């Protein structure tokens, strides 16, 4: 008579919506780790988004990062929560590092939610409150989304652009797959020509496309050649691919 | 949570700063062809993350071996590096660190008749790096045991505080031998960590990535 | 005399435990403390010229 | 605890001109940093007691083991031969020269600090 | 006294200024102070070997003697070479003493 | 208000009372390294305190 009780208790005690009643007292931890376990479940993230609201504004930086990348990975957008997360970032922008701010900006670039205060405080944090080689430790697939998030809202911050453009090189682009490298070269070149900012390290983004033109359309190679001509005129020289030897 | 507060400019902080910078200067970085600016900075950071931490490992081995060598010169104590397994295990583990680094550089794939004797000259330094330290720590203590066994028999056979100069001339020799033991206890830690830098920095050479595109003139 | 130990693996593991602790204690407790007071001085001594020129240009009190 | 320069600015702004120069040492001492005074000792804390008891226990256990070692008087005299050099090192080593020579190993203490050259940061 | 402070101040006095290089005269016979501490070292070693030999004297030496004898023993277990013979000779000598 | 201004400036950094007010503008230049080294060493060494 064991199989009867096992079959009746397999969804009476153990169910995918009674775990969310224990997962409410520490919601960024459980939110992040059940999101990493694939438990997306928008009808439980409505519960999560209101379970964390009275205590977002006194959270750590890692708790806010866990919350924000979890709600990116569950594809849920509660803007009444994200204003509180924006208040937590803007009130403690000196305590965030670039590995957290890039994830938070990638989440907010999914769900198009911004302010002038948030853009200015995140740019101030990445430029002045964090190490200047933290873009080098980032991987270009998130610096491209940061440049996209800044070019969408039209927020020109040349200090942030010069800081983020350090993270684009042969090293940080060679660690990408060719589809993702095409994605980041296109988004980075578009957001660099949007601001009219052509740093010396744009030639790495250009030469990531020019050494392998077999991935792009004629329109995309036109978009790369336009920024190549603009950056040739801005940097005061002529482009040249370098060969080993 | 509650870590201790440190005075700036303490003597252990100054000493360990000098020691770490000494062992880090043994395998210096390579000056690239292009001038170092924001273009070359990820290549420099990347070359600094494909270099092994021989500075940290060498000061690790210097500090542990000089503390174990100077234990043998405190009273009521033996040096731990006078054990065969301790000293020879430090040597074999340095050689295995150099070999594991050199194997992970190529492929984890193991490399005429001139080259297997180069291999048995390369696989000997596992033995040599450890047993130089072990025999140096053992031989001075053994000579010290023997020569103070010969230095005790003459005040045993003659009177205490009587016929002094024949015991004075051997107690001066014992004092000189423990002074040589102090010198050897410092120099063998130095030799072990210099050789660890040499053996590991043989395989500490990777490809500088550099710029694959440029806007010249 | 005492030439081979009673267990060679125990002595090699004692060497590994001691050197691994010295590596952890260096890398965790000493090298942050070394590098904080070394790099405060180093960033000041390398920054001083450009910092003072930037601060000269930034204050309007001349 | 707010920063002491804003405390100086506030405590100077709300003072009348008749009692400004009398009140200046009070604002100078209100914003001087805290250097805590030498509290009462209660020496030999619990970790220092563990250290001294463990050192004495180790010396006693090693001396019990040295004295029954078949070469025992040779070991007890090697302790003398080593403590003699400890006594000799505490008598001929120059400790001020060793202090200022270890102090020169670190670049942090081999020279003074260098930024903020007092003309760039005036507020006139 | 305080068990942290009195012996600390006493050892500070003894180490620093309670010097027997001049309070026992001793400039009139030795050249330098680097020669005094070099002789104080060997004197400490000779005092140590004499004290540790004298504190337990009637013993058979573990160390190889040079075929000599301490005092009026000369055939006893103090001067024996094989250790079992000296062991039983000590076992008969101990009941009488 | 002037006395309050200089009171704040000499409570924070009291070494400023060794360059006289008439002699201050004669020290400047267009670069910071071109500032006259007459008071640079003195303002550096007075700022480190009374010991
Ligand atoms: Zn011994």
């Amino acid at each position: 008579p064991s199989q009867n009780l096992v079959s009746t208790f397999a969804n009476k005690v153990i169910v995918e919506e009674n775990l969310v009643n224990v997962a409410e007292i520490d919601v960024p931890f459980w939110s992040y780790w059940l999101s990493s376990a694939g438990f997306t479940s928008k009808d439980a993230f409505v519960k999560f988004a209101e379970a964390v609201k009275p205590k977002v504004a006194a959270l750590s930086t890692s708790d806010i990062t866990n919350l924000t990348v979890a709600f990116k990975r569950a594809n849920y957008y509660d803007k009444d929560l994200f204003t509180g997360i924006e208040a937590n970032v803007s009130a403690n922008f000196t305590k965030f590092e670039t590995e957290q701010l890039l994830q938070i900006v990638a989440t907010f670039d999914a769900f198009n939610h911004s302010s002038v205060a948030f853009l200015d405080d995140v740019a101030d944090s990445i430029t002045y409150c964090n190490h200047y080689l933290a873009p080098v430790r980032a991987g270009a697939d998130e610096l491209a989304t940061l440049l996209t998030y800044y070019a969408k809202n039209g927020h020109e911050r040349a200090d942030l652009l010069a800081t983020v453009a350090r993270g684009f090189s042969e090293v940080s682009l060679g660690k990408l797959s060719a589809a993702q490298r095409k994605d980041t070269v296109l988004s980075a070149l578009k957001a660099f020509q949007t601001f009219g900012f052509y740093p010396e390290s744009i030639e790495a983004v250009i030469g990531a496309a020019l050494v392998s033109p077999a991935e792009y359309s004629a329109e995309e190679l036109k978009e790369v050649e336009a920024v190549k001509v603009a950056a040739e005129n801005a940097l005061g020289g002529e482009f040249v691919l370098i060969q080993e030897g | 949570s509650s870590v201790r507060d440190v005075k700036t400019g303490s003597l252990p902080t100054n000493f360990l700063t000098g020691v770490y910078r000494f062992w880090r200067s043994q395998n210096p970085a390579e000056k690239p062809h292009d001038p170092v600016n924001d273009r070359l900075l990820p290549a420099v950071v990347d070359a600094s993350d494909k270099r092994a931490s021989i500075g940290t490992w060498a000061t690790t081995f210097f500090c542990t071996i000089i503390s174990c060598n100077l234990l043998g010169l405190m009273p009521f104590n033996e040096a731990p590096t006078s054990g065969l397994g301790f000293a020879t295990g430090l040597g074999v583990s340095v050689w295995a660190t150099a070999t594991i680094l050199g194997l992970s550089k190529t492929g984890f794939k193991f490399p005429f008749i001139f080259v297997p004797l180069e291999t048995i000259s390369y696989t000997f330094r596992a033995v040599s790096l450890g047993v130089r330290l072990w025999v140096n720590m053992l031989a001075g203590h053994t000579l010290l045991h023997i020569l103070t066994g010969m230095a005790l028999a003459l005040p045993f056979s003659l009177g205490f505080f009587s016929m002094v100069p024949a015991t004075f001339g051997v107690c001066c020799l014992l004092s000189a031998l423990v002074g040589l033991e102090y010198l050897v206890a410092v120099l063998q830690s130095g030799v072990f960590s210099i050789l660890s830098t040499v053996y590991v920095g043989e395989f500490n050479h990777d490809k500088f990535i550099g710029p694959a595109a440029k806007i010249v003139k | 005399m005492k030439l081979l130990p009673e267990s060679l693996q125990q002595e090699a593991a004692t060497a590994a435990v001691v050197a691994s602790w010295v590596l952890w204690h260096l890398d965790t407790q000493l090298l942050p403390t070394i590098m904080r007071e070394h790099k405060l001085h180093a960033c000041w001594a390398a920054a001083a010229k450009r910092y003072n020129e930037k601060l000269f240009k930034l204050n309007p009190s001349y | 605890e707010g920063n002491s320069v804003a405390g100086i600015i506030k405590s100077v702004n709300e003072t009348s001109g008749a009692n400004l120069l009398s009140s200046l040492k009070t604002i100078k001492a209100q914003a001087a940093p805290i250097y805590p005074a030498a509290a009462s000792s209660t020496g030999y804390s619990t970790q220092a007691k563990i250290a001294l008891f463990g050192a004495l226990s180790w010396i006693l256990y090693r001396a019990d083991g040295q004295s029954k070692a078949h070469e025992w008087i040779v070991d007890l005299n090697l302790n003398v031969l080593q403590a003699a050099w400890l006594i000799s090192f505490s008598s001929l080593i120059p400790f001020r020269a060793v202090y200022f020579a270890f102090r020169g190993m670190a670049p942090a203490t081999a020279s003074t600090l260098n930024g903020l050259k007092t003309f760039s940061s005036i507020s006139l | 006294m305080a068990v942290t402070s009195f012996l600390g101040k006493a050892f500070e006095k003894y180490f620093y200024d309670f010097s027997a290089y001049e309070q026992f005269g001793l400039n009139r016979f030795l050249s330098s102070k680097g020669q005094y501490v070099a002789l104080r070292h060997v004197g400490f070693v000779m005092v140590g070997v004499n004290v540790l030999l004298a504190a337990n004297f009637p013993f058979n030496p573990p160390f190889p003697t040079i075929g000599m004898c301490p005092a009026g023993w000369e055939g006893t277990w103090v001067c024996q070479a094989d250790k079992a013979k000296a062991l039983e000779m000590y076992k008969e000598w101990k009941k009488s003493n | 208000r002037l006395l309050k201004l200089w009171a704040k400036r000499l409570l924070v950094s009291p070494e400023l009372a060794i360059v006289p007010l008439n002699e201050f503008d004669a020290q400047l230049a267009s670069k910071f390294e071109g500032i006259s080294p007459k008071y640079q060493e003195l303002l550096s060494a007075v700022a480190q305190g009374n010991k």
